[PDB]
RNA sequence: ACCCCCGUGCCCAUAGCACUGUGGAACCACCCCACCCCAUGCCGAACUGGGUCGUGAAACACAGCAGCGCCAAUGAUACUCGGACCGCAGGGUCCCGGAAAAGUCGGUCAGCGCGGGGGU
RNA sequence: GCGACUGUUUACCAAAAUCACAGCACUCUGCCAACACGAACAGUGGACUAUAGGGUGUGACGCCUGCCCGGUGCCGGAAGGUCAAGUGGAGCGGUGCAAGCUGCGAAAUGAAGCCCCGGUGAACGGCUAAGGUAGCGAAAUUCCUUGUCGGGUAAGUUCCGACCUGCACGAAAGGCGUAACGAUCUGGGCGCUGUCUCAACGAGGGACUCGGUGAAAUUGAAUUGGCUGUAAAGAUGCGGCCUACCCGUAGCAGGACGAAAAGACCCCGUGGAGCUUUACUAUAGUCUGGCAUUGGGAUUCGGGUCUUGGAUUUCUAACCUGAAAAAUCACUUUCGGGGACCGUGCUUGGCGGGUAGUUUGACUGGGGCGGUCGCCUCCCAAAAUGUAACGGAGGCGCCCAAAGGUCACCUCAAGACGGUUGGAAAUCGUCUGUAGAGCGCAAAGGUAGAAGGUGGCUUGACUGCGAGACUGACACGUCGAGCAGGGAGGAAACUCGGGCUUAGUGAACCGGUGGUACCGUGUGGAAGGGCCAUCGAUCAACGGAUAAAAGUUACCCCGGGGAUAACAGGCUGAUCUCCCCCGAGAGUCCAUAUCGGCGGGGAGGUUUGGCACCUC
RNA sequence: GUAGGGGAGCGUUCAGUCCGCGGAGAAGCCAUACCGGAAGGAGUGGUGGAGCCGACUGAAGUGCGGAUGCCGGCAUGAGU
RNA sequence: AACCGAACCUGGAGAUAGCUAGUUCUCCCCGAAAUGUAUUGAGGUACAGCCUCGGAUGUUGACCAUGUCCUGUAGAGCACUCACAAGGCUAAACCUUAUGAAACUCCGAAGGGGCACGCGUUUAGUCCGGGAGUGAGGCUGCGAGAGCUAACUUCCGUAGCCGAGAGGGAAACAACCCAGACCAUCAGCUAAGGUCCCUAAAUGAUCGCUCAGUGGUUAA
RNA sequence: UGUUAUGGCGUGCCUAUUGAAGCAUGAGCCGGCGACUUAGACCUGACGUGCGAGCUUAAGUUGAAAAACGGAGGCGGAGCGAAAGCGAGUCCGAAUAGGGCGGCAUUAGUACGUCGGGCUAGACUCGAAACCAGGUGAGCUAAGCAUGACCAGGUUGAAA
RNA sequence: GAAACGAUGACUGAAUCCGCGCGGACCACCGCGCAAGGCUAAAUACUCCCAGUGACCGAUAGCGCAUAGUACCGUGAGGG
RNA sequence: UCAGGGAACUGAAACAUCUCAGUACCUGAAGGAGAAGAAAGAGAAUUCGAUUCCGUUAGUAGCGGCGAGCGAACCCGGAU
C-alpha cells in the first residue's frame, strides 16, 4: 500500500582522519555494528561518541566486529 | 499568531515596581572636585531623571574620599566609598 | 500584541529571542527522565527579525 | 498516553513529610497495591516514598 | 645458551575439524574423600573444601598427516568514470582508464611476545 | 393514457397530465373563539358564532379503501427517576482586641417538560412493529427488452388485447372503472391534398438598374492563393512545390478554429444567495414557577415567639366586560356577570427552521464515490546523506514491579541412534551443531565473551546540571562524558539518571491537584495571580480554527481556468479492424480446393480508452 | 538576459535666485540631410501675435500602445 | 413601472477580490527561481535555498592530485530465505547436474562522499545588515518505479540546454549539434555541417559494394 | 535627401506561459485624460549634515515682508530574572556546570533632511454576485373594497 | 474574571455626630471627600456667508455648472 | 453639539464573541456654539483642589475565543 513511510537517517558522521572533540558524535546505528573502541563511548541507541579530543580511527578485523578508537595529538 | 508568536510556553507575570537610577561610581570619582551630590546639585551631573529614586553602584575604581547622598546603594558601593573616605547617606 | 510582552522574546542587550522550551510542561507527559526539567533558554538566528518587530519599541 | 478505565494508571508521588512527585506508569494487572518505594525528595534523602495516591 | 611445561597477550580459520602417534609423577587432567564455610529450582556432574595411590585412557600439549575447510594468483571476461555512435524499440557497439565475482594454478593446519617453573 | 367537467396559471420560448373544482375525511375552535396583522393589555381582520369558522389532504360519480403504531408526532393517564430561580442554612474560610462586619455553600423541598404506560394511521411513514385484502399490472412505473403470444400492415421497437419472471404497482402522496368534456398525449382508418416520387407554369411585394436621402454590428495592421510538411499538436504571412494579369457586379456560405454575450456545462475560490432538517447557535412566539398591580373572611397543614406562609373555598372596594340614557369614550348610576384567576411588567426553565447569522476539509492523472493523511521497519533509493507517486509489503497509538539496576550462574534450533501412558512433534540420555534459535509485538541491523535463559539484593523508571555533537527552515527530536547532593548491587575495579535500538505520541491557550511564598494597585492580610511538579486531548482533517455546526440548488449569480472534464483534433495503439508466419488436425485418401488448435510477427487510426498537447 | 537589486542622467509643470530675450515680435505649431552614449538638444525657414529660453536649487497632480479604460472627434463596412 | 430563488434610489463605500487585466523616460552592472519543509495548504502564504547592494574578513572558495576512512548499486554467486530443471537415493533432508531473484548476499567494482594537506592552477567563499523575486517548469541522454519495455505520459535522481539565449547547422522547427551577441568595418582563419543547380564551397583522389531509385517509413 | 526596380534576409505588439506569428487574450483610428501617493515627534536601515557622553524639544507665548522663546518629555547611560530584588553582576541551584550581560587587542550617541522598506488608514489603479440603513413606488402588474358601464344575432328546449 | 464603582428596569428599603460614602471582592487601621436642588463667561468645534492669501487648476483642469440643478432621463425618490 | 434609537459589509486568510462601532443612518432639542462644571473627585504626596481643550505621560498599566485587536489615568507644561 502507498500509505505508511519514514524519513529515517542513520549513517556515519565522523570519518577516519578527522579531528574530533569531547562530545562529537561519531557513528549512528541501530544495532552494535560499530563497537565502542578506545576513546569512544556508546549511547542507548548504539550512538558512538567521544570522551575527549583526538583523531578518528577506524579498525576492521574482517567484518563482524568494528571498532573505533581515538588517537590524541598533543 | 500561528507563526512562532503563539505556541510559546510563556505565562510569566507583569509587575513593574520601582526602577532605580544607575549611578556609576566613576561618575562621582575620577573627575570632579566633589560638587556635593545631595539631591539637587546632582542634576547637573548628568543624572536627570525624576519620578524615580536613586541608586548607587560600584564600577569605577580610583580610591577617593567623597561624600554621597543617594536614595539607595549596594553592598559593594557602601563598602567602597567609606573604604576610601566619605559617608553614604540614606533616607530615614 | 500585549501577549507578546509576556512572550518568551525579551529585549536583550544584543537583540535576539530569549526562548525556552515547548517540548512538554503542563500536559501530555509522564515519560522520560528530566525531559520536563528542560526549563532553560533558547535562541534562534533566523527569526530574531520577524519577532522583534513586535515588542522592540516597548523594551 | 491515552487515559481511560483500561488497566494501568499514572501515579502521584507522596512521601514521609516529603512533598514530591515521581510520576510513574503503574499497572493494576499483576501485583497492584504495593506502590511503595524510596525516592529522596529535595531533602536529607532516604525518606519512605510511596507513589500510592 | 637447549628444550619442555604452565599462565597470560598480540593475532582474532592461509593459525579449523577429523584421523594417527608421542607425553607420565617437573607440569596438567582424571581420580579419592567431602559432616561443615559454598553450591547445583534434583544430583557436591559443574561450582567447591581437603588430598594418596593410579593412570594419560579421556581432556590437554606436542608432532605427522592437509581427505575435508580456510586463503587464493596469472590471463581473460562482466561491469563502469570519459569521450564518441547505432536501432522504431526492448538494446547494443568503438576508443581510453579503473577493474570483479567464480573457477583454476597454487598456498599453507601459524607466526610473533612477556613472566614463572622444572629438566641438560 | 391522463384529468371528470366550465374555468385557471409560468406578462416575454412550457396552457399541459399543473392549479382550481363540487364532494368526502381528519382535526382545532366556548366566542374579547381558534387564527392572523402589530413597536402597542391600542385597534382591526375572523364576524356585526358548532351541519359556523380556521388548517390540511383528496378532488364529480360508482364499487371501495387491508395489514403493521417499534420509532417519530399527537392525545390521554401518570406511581416513580431526574430537573431552574427561590425557600433554607449546617459546615468551611477571611479580617479585627472585640462586638461585628463579609465570601463559599447542603439535605430536603420546588413548575412546565423529558424518561416511562396506553391509544390514535383519509398522522408522517413501512409492506427489525408486521408484511400485500380487492383491483390493476412490462401500465406515464420497465432495468435485462424490440419480453412472449395474438390483432392491424406486404413489412411495425410504437399502438391494442392477454399472460407473467410486478429490477421500484397498489386502495385518500387513493386503487380500479366510467358517460360526457379536450387548441392535451398516442395509434389506426376513410376523404382530400405538390405534404411526397419530382418538380412546372403564373402572379404580387422584394432582390436587379437609375435619380434623391443614407445605417448597423465589426474592425491589430494588410499587398490577404492551393497543396504538403512543420510550428503549442488545425497554417493566406514558416519551408518546399504548384497555380495565379489589374480592378468590379450579381450570387453560393467551406474557411478566417466568422460576429454577439470573460462560458449558463466542469473544476477551482476557505466567493455570494435561495431553500431544507433529528447541523451549531440565537430569537419572534409560547408554556410555566416566583415576585409586583393584589384585598377580605374560614379550615387543615409548618413552625417560632400576636402570626408568618402554601393550598383549597367563598365574598368583593382594584381590575375586566356588557346593557340603558348622549353608537368611540370620558362621565357620574341602576345594575349583570366574571373577578385576586386572567391580562400585563420583571425573572427562571423548556419548546422553537417561523425568522436570523454560518459551518459543511484536503490530497485526487476533472470532480464525486472508494481509498488515504501522524509515527516506525524494508524496497524503489541508482554503493554519503537525501529523494516522489493513488509504487511494491508489514506494524504502532501498548506492555512490564518486573521483561528494571546490578550482581552471579546456565547456552540454542534441529537431526540421528535408543528408550515407557508416547508412537508426528514433545518428556530423557548420548554425539553432531557458529546458532540454521532466541530477543514481549512489524521489520532490518546486531548479538555465543550476549542486548538468550535464571537467582539474591534493591527503587538511579533519582534531584540540581551538562563541555561538545547529530538532525530540522523554524519549532521539536536524539546521544552524551564529567561535576554536585544522596542511594543501589558487588570483595573490588566498575556500572546505573528505565527497558537491543529504531514507533507505543502532539504546540499554545484554558482549567484541576500538591508544593512553595514572588506579587498583591493607602498599609497589614486575604481572594486571585506567578513559579516547581503534574493531570485533562480518535484535537487520528494526528504543526492542530471555533468553547460550539449538516445538506441542496436544473431557479441560480459572480471572480477565474484550456493551469482541470465531457465534443473535436493531436500523441499512443491496450482494445478494435485487417493482413502475414509455423502447423497439429478437419477436409473418404491428401496439411495449405477451402478451414487454421497453441503461439508469434506487423499494419490501419474508423471502436471503447489512456494521457490532458493548442481552444473555457 | 526576465523577475529583482544597484548606479548615473534626460524631459515637463510650479517656486526662489541669476544672466537675459521680445513689436524688426515670445510661446505654440510646421519642415529639416546638424549635434550628444541614450533619454534629447541646437541652428535656420514658414506660421503665429504676446510672453518666454538657459544655469543652480527646491517641491510633485511628472513621462503611455494597451486595462472588452474614460471623453471628444473622425474612419471602415458603401453609396451597401 | 419594459430583464426579481428577493424592486428601485441614495447612503455605509474607494465594501472585500489568495481573482483577472493594466502598470507610462534613458543608459550602465550583477543576476534568479518553479526546490525542501509547514499550512482547511495545493494556482495562495512563512522560513530556508537561490539574487543584488554595503561593510568586515581577506583566502578558508573551485578544479585536480596524493593519503586515509565510509557506503553494498552494476556485475556475480548458491554458502542463508523463497522459487525452480533432470536424475539418484528412500515426501522432507541429503548427493550429482542446472537456475532465477527490488524487498536473498559466500563475494564485490567503477564511481561517489567526509576529512588533511598542497607537491600544484585559479578564483571565491563566509559572517553582519537593507531590499527582492521566486515556492504551477518542460524536454532530451542516462539510472528507476507506474503504464501494454505505449504516450509531446506521469513521478524521482542526475547532466546539459530551453526558461530570461541571439547567430550558424538540422528544408521549416525553444528543448537536439556546434557556439554565449560592448560597439563599429565592402578584412582573415575555423566549429557543427557541406562543397552538381536553386544558397556560399573540390560533377575531388584511390580501392569496393548495390540494378535497387535502396538512399528517400518497420518486423517475424 | 525623395522615390523606385531587383536580389538576399525576414513568423505583428502586448499579456498570459513549459512553449506565441499564433487558428490563445486585448485593440477602428487619433488627441487628450489615466495607475506605487499621502499622513502618523511611528519602527528599522543606508547616506548627509550640525552637536558629542550628551543629544532635542511638544503644546504654546511673544513677534512675522523675518524669528526666537518655550526643557512637561523622549532617546544615551547596566544588565539579569517570573518577581521581590540584586548589581558589573543576576537568575536555575542546597556554592562553582551552563544561559544572558560587562570586561574583550577594541568600537558612544542623538536631532534633523532625503531615500529603501515595514506598520496603521481607501494604500498602484479599475472591476463582481452580496449584506445593511433610510426613503421612494400598485398611474405596469398580481388582488381587495366602492361605484358606473358592456355582451349582434341565431340554436338547443329544464323545473313548474 | 477575585470584579469594585457609576447607571438603570423590576422587587425591597438605612442613618445622620462617638454620622454617612469612597479608596479595584472583603475586614481592621488609615486617608480623602460630605450626594439624593439649580444656574453659570473664557479656552474648544464648524462654517452657508466675507476679506486676504497660494512652489491651487487655467477649462478633458478646477465646484456639477466660466452658471445650471438648466437641457435631458425616470411614475417618483433621484440621476445629470 | 447633546440626547433617544441603533446595522452590515469588513477583520478575525472561514465564522457565532469582539473588532467594524456605538461609526453610518433615523429622530428630538438648542445656539453663534454646545456639552460639561463648583467634589460623597482624582490619587498616594498626610498632595493637587470647578469644567473643557492641546502636549506629554504612551502606547505604559490593563483588557481580549489571552486571537485579531482594542487601549486609560495621575504627575507636569500650556490655552483659558
Ligand atoms: C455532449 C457534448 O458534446 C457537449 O455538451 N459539448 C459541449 C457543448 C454543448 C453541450 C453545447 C450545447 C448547446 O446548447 C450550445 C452549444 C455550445 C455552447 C457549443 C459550444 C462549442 O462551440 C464549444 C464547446 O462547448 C462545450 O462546452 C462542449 C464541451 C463542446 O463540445 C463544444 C465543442
Ligand atoms: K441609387
Ligand atoms: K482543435
Ligand atoms: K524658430
Ligand atoms: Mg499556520
Ligand atoms: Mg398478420
Ligand atoms: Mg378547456
Ligand atoms: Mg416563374
Ligand atoms: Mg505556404
Ligand atoms: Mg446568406
Ligand atoms: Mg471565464
Ligand atoms: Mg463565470
Ligand atoms: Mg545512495
Ligand atoms: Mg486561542
Ligand atoms: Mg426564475
Ligand atoms: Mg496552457
Ligand atoms: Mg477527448
Ligand atoms: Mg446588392
Ligand atoms: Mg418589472
Ligand atoms: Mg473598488
Ligand atoms: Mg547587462
Ligand atoms: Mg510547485
Ligand atoms: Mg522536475
Ligand atoms: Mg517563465
Ligand atoms: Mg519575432
Ligand atoms: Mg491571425
Ligand atoms: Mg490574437
Ligand atoms: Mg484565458
Ligand atoms: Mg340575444
Ligand atoms: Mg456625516
Ligand atoms: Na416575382
Ligand atoms: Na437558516
Ligand atoms: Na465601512
Ligand atoms: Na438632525
Amino acid at each position: 500500500n502507498g500509505r505508511d513511510s519514514n524519513p529515517k537517517y542513520l549513517g556515519v558522521k565522523k570519518f577516519g582522519g578527522e579531528v574530533v572533540k569531547a562530545g562529537n558524535i561519531l557513528v549512528r546505528q541501530r544495532g552494535t555494528k560499530f563497537k565502542a573502541g578506545q576513546g569512544v563511548g556508546m549511547g542507548r541507541d548504539h550512538t558512538l561518541f567521544a570522551l575527549s579530543d583526538g583523531k578518528v580511527v577506524f579498525i576492521n578485523k574482517g567484518k563482524g566486529a568494528r571498532f573505533i578508537s581515538i588517537e590524541a595529538a598533543q | 499568531r500561528s507563526r512562532l508568536i503563539a505556541r510559546l510556553p510563556k505565562r510569566g507575570f507583569n509587575n513593574v515596581g520601582t526602577t532605580y537610577e544607575v549611578v556609576k561610581l566613576s561618575q562621582l570619582q575620577d573627575l570632579e572636585d566633589t560638587t556635593f551630590d545631595r539631591d539637587t546639585l546632582e542634576a547637573y551631573r548628568l543624572v536627570r531623571r525624576k519620578n524615580r529614586p536613586v541608586k548607587l553602584l560600584a564600577s569605577g575604581e580610583i580610591s577617593r574620599a567623597v561624600t554621597v547622598h543617594v536614595d539607595a546603594a549596594s553592598a559593594a558601593a557602601i563598602k567602597a566609598v567609606e573604604a576610601a573616605g566619605g559617608r553614604v547617606v540614606l533616607p530615614e | 500584541t500585549h501577549k507578546m510582552a509576556k512572550r518568551r522574546i525579551k529585549i536583550t542587550g544584543t537583540g535576539k529571542v530569549m526562548a525556552f522550551k515547548s517540548g512538554k510542561r503542563h500536559q501530555n507527559t509522564g515519560k522520560s527522565g528530566d525531559e520536563i526539567r528542560g526549563k532553560g533558554k533558547g535562541f534562534v538566528l533566523a527569526k530574531a527579525e520577524w519577532a522583534r518587530m513586535k515588542l522592540m519599541l516597548p523594551r | 498516553a491515552k487515559d481511560g478505565p483500561r488497566i494501568i494508571v499514572k501515579m502521584e508521588s507522596s512521601a514521609g513529610t516529603g512533598f514530591y512527585y515521581t510520576t510513574t506508569k503503574n499497572r493494576r494487572n499483576t501485583q497492584a497495591k504495593l506502590e511503595l518505594k524510596k525516592y529522596d525528595p529535595v531533602a536529607k534523602k532516604h525518606v519512605v516514598f510511596r507513589e500510592k495516591k
